[PDB]
């Protein structure tokens, strides 16, 4: 019974900070690679950002560099996500990915067609 | 919305706690005075030459004597075992075939893949040809299994996450089987053929009923795709393999899981599954390139098949109980006994 | 006895067409296309094809010179990829489209050839890169309307090589763009550093007419790679 | 008097020498069989596919056919004169030359099919099959059994007073038949298989490096790319010309000695020690253990 | 309405399922172990047959 969590969010007035909190269940937790993922109002998902097993491999997309952090704690079972100085087409939901299978460095875990290991997500909203 | 998800919350914590209510014992305290078996030795009586590229599913006949193959070259051979004669050799017209089977009245043969068709060949023709005779088509993604249960009606299990049962002489679908969530991998039939089970790749198994059409049980515990199932011999219970290394036995009475078959070394997933004729032996194919006998109420390694150059594709084991087959990507076949 | 030699005429008749069908079998190469709906892949196909409801799959056959090409593209299946993409580990290259000309979609892009290229059962494959309309590319420059650097920030310190050879005729903004948005690729192809298989790119248009030819070099120089490997030479 | 072929007398150190040369034979022939038959059982399990690894099954039956004559040697050396009949006499060298000359054409079909197989199957054409081999190894086995016949035929036994005991050597009818044997045996079965075997690998070296200029000429990936592309050809580049001068090291001395001899046989100012003419061959005996290895020795 | 028509089936679906009838481990394992040992003598790749009977000798 897999289980993704997640925790945060709300509103924020323009050059705010946040945390996003996931908590995971149902598995061993340090076996697999992880991502964060997001869907803005009207569009489809997209990709923000991921970290490996260990947290020696971390990547992001060009938008967000310099501004999100992404965190891991393999004792705690439970991934982070820091948010500096937001935007107001930052505004979405927020969903929590793992990939399909351990011991590997390739996903497929973008779709739209009830990806089965995925979060609920929550919503960080931007303006003023 | 939020209180619909709510109750579902509720519904599951009660069925959760039902099943815990239940586990006074564990089966390795029950059977914590069988003797073992030992140690098990099997060796290559036959090796089955001719396929042209790598090979997807075999299937055994009901007289233990005549085996069906499907390669990815396209071609599906029907080989006699006992003097490695080739009966037939049938061209197909889809070359990414993934599936077969073979008719209990040893009239037809079926065969479906990529193509989202699902075709039957009759093999008993006055003019001694093999042609094709039926077409089924209205599944709306890839084909992964198909079985029959007469010589009229044929279940089959697609890659958009629906199971069907079809009416081979009308040719329409007479009952939908829905509610899984991702592609659907393997089906099995039970003995009296009323019932059968499915895995399908969202670490999830579902029992189905065949005439009503609804799902009796759910059966979770794993943690990735699931990839093969099959029934133990008096039809009450069933193993899964999945892409975690990790085989499973589940129960129907209890409701719930009862052994775990795994080791620290494997990092590696199953491909196949199969029982033996009391159910004593649990044999599986790895992605290692070799097989793996495992001892069924002890859980303890016995046995290993490792004659093979790639991946191991498919696995089986006659209905009398006297060789087993064993396929791979490397276009081989091999008998053990 | 008497029954026993009609089977083993049997068997070896069988056996002499198994023999006829193997000749041919092995003489042909197969392909597959890759991309994704924004692209041109059908406009490859149609050009280079003069040259049932719910079908799953479509195959093109063509020639170039007494060789003979068969490319697979996939029709009516879902979203996900993970379970039907094992079947074509023993092709002899994947054909990979990408519209180059949008800045918005180009990440899913790069996303999906670093999932392809890193595959357990694809490591032995090569990819030949189409980079798809490239006139609206020039255009979008041209006009001024949006930045790069919006999308990727790197961009905004990115100096064309010195030792590079430009394309006569072109302004060289359009080349600065052209030769990013390629190293963008390049860098995932041979982060490896293996040698086990390659990536050749390309740019291409809507009217052209070379790519045949292209496809027919870029799998010469593959059979030759494997040709070294199997003498053991290497 | 005539060339003692493999007949000398020791001095007073006799047992010290005879001990070395029996030990570096019965070492080179011991791990000469050993390897031949690990590379033997090991092409045995290519059941599956195989075009151009089938005239290596022959090279590896040629060299095991080649080292077999290591124990009339080693009796001729201990004993010191020819006490064996004229049966001996007459197959030893006959057979030595046939294994030899099988081996080098053999290598030369072998390289010359290499490189001509990394074309036409670029070309998408029908390779050689079955009938192509079965025509090859006969011409091939033809030849060398049907070129080498005045070692099996001229070689004989006679008394004569060692510089009196028994002595195998050989008789010529007339200078013209002895000299164009040794000038026709030498240029088709030296000269002509070195320079197909030369040009064969220099081309294959040629296509080799030309490749590998397109993927920065042409499509051109990086200043800073074309280093992390290959970073392994100098492998290529090594093996080339190490199988290159192989053959035109470990097959000369031989042919060195034979003109030698020839000449020795035309004017009579030199002089060879015998030991010189058992310490060639014995080195020469070393490519039945050096042929596995090359072939074999990146798997 | 995907929304409501989903959370509707499902539970609905574990309605369906929350009532049915279970027992305990241990008379399952028991009738594991008794299918087992009654069919024991007879399956040859657990205890193999001489080579008279063997058909793949
Ligand atoms: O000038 C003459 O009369 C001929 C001299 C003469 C010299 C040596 C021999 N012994 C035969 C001998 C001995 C050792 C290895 C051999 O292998 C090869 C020889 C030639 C080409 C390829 C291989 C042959 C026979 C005759």
């Amino acid at each position: 019974q897999v289980q993704l969590q997640e925790s945060g969010g709300g509103l924020v007035q323009p050059g705010g900070s946040l945390r996003l909190s996931c908590a995971a269940s149902g598995f061993t937790f340090s076996n697999y690679k992880m991502n964060w993922v997001r869907q803005a109002p009207g569009k489809g998902l997209e990709w923000v950002s991921d970290i490996s097993q260990s947290g020696a491999s971390i990547s992001y997309t060009g938008s967000v560099k310099g501004r999100f952090t992404i965190s891991r704690d393999n004792a705690k079972n439970t991934l982070y996500l820091q948010m500096n100085s937001l935007k107001p087409e930052d505004t979405a939901v927020y969903y929590c990915a793992r990939c399909p299978a351990p011991f590997t460095r390739d996903c497929f875990d973008v779709t739209s067609t009830t990806y089965a290991y995925r979060g609920q997500g929550t919503q960080v909203t931007v303006s003023s | 919305l939020d209180q619909l998800r709510q109750e579902a919350e509720q519904l599951k914590n009660q069925i959760r706690d039902a099943r815990k209510a239940c586990a006074d014992a564990t089966l390795s305290q029950i059977t914590n005075n069988i003797d073992p078996v030992g140690r098990i030795q099997m060796r290559t009586r036959r090796t089955l030459r001719g396929h042209l590229a790598k090979i997807y599913a075999m299937h055994w006949g009901t007289d233990s004597r005549l085996l069906v193959s499907a390669s990815q070259d396209g071609k599906l051979i029907i080989w006699d075992s006992y003097t490695t004669n080739k009966v037939h050799a049938i061209p197909l017209r889809s070359s990414w075939v993934m599936t077969c089977a073979y008719a209990p009245s040893g009239n037809y043969v079926a065969c479906g893949g990529l193509d989202n068709i699902c075709s039957i060949y009759n093999l008993k023709t006055r003019e001694g040809n093999v042609r094709v005779s039926r077409e089924l088509a209205g599944h709306t993604g890839y084909l992964s299994c198909c079985r029959f249960l007469d010589d009229n009606q044929i279940v089959t299990s697609s890659g958009d996450t629906t199971c069907a049962l079809w009416d081979i002489e009308t040719g329409q679908q007479t009952t939908t089987f829905t509610g899984h969530t991702g592609d659907v991998m393997s089906l099995s039939l039970a003995p009296d053929t009323r019932l059968f089970v499915s895995g399908a790749c969202d670490a999830s198994a579902k029992l189905w009923d065949v005439r009503e059409g609804m799902c009796r049980q759910t059966f979770t515990g794993h943690e990735s795709d699931i990839n093969a199932i099959c029934f133990f011999p008096n039809g009450n219970a069933f193993a899964t393999g999945s892409d975690d290394a990790t085989c499973r036995l589940f129960d129907l009475r209890a409701d719930q899981e009862l052994m775990t078959y795994s080791h620290d070394n494997i990092i590696c997933g199953i491909t196949s599954v199969s029982f033996s004729k009391s159910g004593r032996l649990l044999l599986a194919g790895y992605d290692d390139f070799n097989c793996n006998v495992w001892d069924a109420l002890k859980a303890d390694r016995a046995g290993v098949l490792a004659g093979h150059d790639n991946r191991v594709s498919c696995l089986g084991v006659t209905d009398d109980g006297m060789a087993v087959a064993t396929g791979s990507w490397d276009s081989f076949l091999k008998i053990w006994n | 006895s008497a029954e026993d030699k009609a089977a083993v005429e049997r068997s070896k008749m069988i056996e002499k067409q198994l023999q006829k069908d193997k000749q041919v079998y092995r003489r042909t190469l197969r392909l597959l296309l890759l991309g994704a709906d924004n692209s041109g892949k059908s406009t490859i196909v149609k050009q280079m094809r003069i040259y049932v409801k719910t079908s799953g799959i479509f195959e093109t056959k063509f020639q170039v010179d007494k060789v003979n090409f068969h490319m697979f593209d996939v029709g009516a299946q879902r979203d996900e990829r993970r379970k039907w993409i094992q079947c074509f580990n023993d092709v002899t290259a994947i054909i990979f489209v990408v519209d180059s000309s949008d800045y918005n979609r180009l990440q899913e892009a790069l996303n999906d050839f670093k999932s392809i290229w890193n595959n357990r059962w694809l490591r032995t494959i090569s990819v030949i890169l189409f980079l798809n309309k490239q006139d609206l590319l020039a255009e979008k420059v041209l006009a001024g309307k949006s930045k790069i650097e919006d999308y990727f920030p790197e961009f905004a310190r990115y100096t064309t090589p010195e030792d590079a050879t430009p394309e006569p005729g072109e302004d060289p903004r359009v080349t600065r763009a052209k030769y990013f948005i390629r190293k963008e690729f390049v860098d995932i192809s041979t982060a490896s550093g293996d040698g086990r298989h390659i990536c050749y790119p390309h740019f291409t248009c809507s009217v052209d007419t070379e790519n045949a030819r292209r496809i027919f070099n870029d799998c010469k120089d593959i059979i030759l790679q494997m040709n070294l490997r199997e003498y053991n030479l290497v | 008097t005539r060339f003692p072929f493999f007949s000398d007398v020791k001095g007073d150190h006799r047992l010290v020498l005879a001990a070395v040369e029996t030990t570096v034979l019965v070492l080179i022939f011991a791990v000469s069989l050993l390897g031949n038959v690990c590379a033997l059982v090991l092409v045995a399990r290519r059941r599956r596919r195989g075009a151009t690894a089938c005239l290596v099954l022959n090279l590896f039956c040629a060299d095991l056919l080649f080292i077999s004559a290591i124990p009339l040697v080693l009796a001729v050396r201990w004993t010191e004169a020819w006490l064996l009949g004229p049966v001996a006499c007459h197959l030893l060298f006959y057979v030595m030359t046939l294994s030899g000359s099988v081996t080098i054409l053999t290598l030369a079909a072998v390289s010359l099919e290499r490189m001509v197989c990394i074309v036409h199957l670029q070309r998408g054409v029908r390779g050689p099959g079955r009938r192509a081999r079965a025509v090859l190894l006969a011409l091939i086995w033809g030849y060398s059994a049907v070129a080498a016949l005045p070692l099996c035929v001229f070689f004989r036994v006679v008394p004569q007073r060692l510089p009196e005991i028994s002595i195998c050597t050989l008789i010529w009818p007339t200078i013209p038949g002895e000299i164009s044997w040794d000038v026709s045996f030498v240029t088709l079965n030296f000269l002509v298989p070195g320079l197909v075997i030369v040009i064969s690998y220099s081309k294959i070296l040629q296509i080799t490096k030309a490749s590998r200029k397109r993927l920065t000429v042409s499509l051109a990936y990086s200043e800073s790319h074309q280093i992390r592309v290959s970073q392994q050809d100098f492998r290529l580049f090594r093996t080339l010309f190490l199988l290159m001068v192989s053959f035109f090291i470990m097959w000369s001395p031989i042919i060195i000695t034979i003109l030698l001899i020839l000449i020795q046989n035309f004017k009579q100012d030199l002089v060879i020690w015998p030991s010189l003419f058992f310490w060639v061959v014995a080195f020469t005996f070393a490519n039945s253990a050096l042929n596995p290895i090359l072939y074999n020795m990146t798997l | 309405t995907a929304s409501i028509a989903q959370a509707r089936k499902l539970v609905e679906q574990l309605k369906m399922e929350a009532n049915i009838d279970r027992i305990k481990v241990s008379k399952a394992a028991a009738d594991l172990m008794a299918y087992c040992e009654a069919h024991a003598k007879e399956d040859p790749l657990l205890t193999p047959v001489p080579a008279s009977e063997n058909p793949f000798r």
